[PDB]
Protein backbone atom coordinates (compact mmCIF):
# COMPACT_ATOMS: atom_id res chain seq x y z
CA UNK A 1 0.00 0.00 0.00
CA UNK A 2 2.81 2.40 0.84
CA UNK A 3 5.12 1.17 -1.97
CA UNK A 4 2.31 2.03 -4.39
CA UNK A 5 1.01 5.44 -3.82
CA UNK A 6 5.01 6.29 -2.76
CA UNK A 7 6.32 5.07 -6.37
CA UNK A 8 6.08 7.79 -8.93
CA UNK A 9 7.42 5.49 -12.19
CA UNK A 10 6.92 2.46 -10.91
CA UNK A 11 10.86 0.79 -10.24
CA UNK A 12 11.71 4.74 -9.78
CA UNK A 13 11.15 5.26 -5.78
CA UNK A 14 12.71 8.57 -3.92
CA UNK A 15 14.98 7.92 -1.38
CA UNK A 16 12.33 9.82 0.83
CA UNK A 17 10.97 6.36 0.59
CA UNK A 18 13.95 4.30 -0.11
CA UNK A 19 14.30 4.28 3.27
CA UNK A 20 10.72 5.21 4.67
CA UNK A 21 10.16 1.73 2.73
CA UNK A 22 13.09 0.49 4.01
CA UNK A 23 12.37 1.58 7.59
CA UNK A 24 8.70 0.94 7.70
CA UNK A 25 9.74 -2.59 6.48
CA UNK A 26 12.21 -2.30 9.06
CA UNK A 27 9.60 -1.47 11.51
CA UNK A 28 5.95 -3.53 10.16
CA UNK A 29 8.22 -6.75 9.26
CA UNK A 30 10.76 -5.05 12.32
CA UNK A 31 13.41 -6.38 9.66
CA UNK A 32 16.81 -4.74 10.00
CA UNK A 33 17.76 -3.22 6.87
CA UNK A 34 19.70 -6.84 6.29
CA UNK A 35 16.41 -8.28 6.03
CA UNK A 36 14.60 -5.26 4.53
CA UNK A 37 17.28 -4.98 1.67
CA UNK A 38 16.06 -7.97 -0.01
CA UNK A 39 12.32 -6.90 0.29
CA UNK A 40 13.04 -3.21 -0.57
CA UNK A 41 14.25 -4.89 -3.89
CA UNK A 42 11.36 -7.20 -4.45
CA UNK A 43 8.44 -5.10 -3.86
CA UNK A 44 9.92 -2.51 -5.77
CA UNK A 45 11.29 -4.56 -8.37
CA UNK A 46 7.02 -6.11 -8.00
CA UNK A 47 5.76 -2.65 -7.64
CA UNK A 48 7.82 -1.40 -10.58
CA UNK B 1 -11.87 15.11 9.54
CA UNK B 2 -10.76 13.71 6.62
CA UNK B 3 -7.73 16.15 6.34
CA UNK B 4 -7.17 15.09 10.23
CA UNK B 5 -6.77 11.79 9.09
CA UNK B 6 -4.42 12.86 6.15
CA UNK B 7 -1.90 14.43 8.27
CA UNK B 8 -1.84 12.24 11.05
CA UNK B 9 -0.61 9.57 9.04
CA UNK B 10 1.99 12.00 7.55
CA UNK B 11 3.25 12.66 11.68
CA UNK B 12 2.96 9.08 12.53
CA UNK B 13 5.68 8.59 9.68
CA UNK B 14 7.99 11.24 10.60
CA UNK B 15 7.63 9.94 14.22
CA UNK B 16 8.96 6.54 13.28
CA UNK B 17 11.87 8.17 11.27
CA UNK B 18 12.73 9.87 13.86
CA UNK B 19 12.73 7.06 16.05
CA UNK B 20 14.91 5.08 13.88
CA UNK B 21 17.53 7.65 13.56
CA UNK B 22 17.76 8.10 17.28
Amino acid sequence: AFGHKYSEEGGLINESLRDQLLVTIQKTFTYTRTQAQHLFIILMECMK
Amino acid sequence: LEEVNEREHSMKASLQTVDIRL
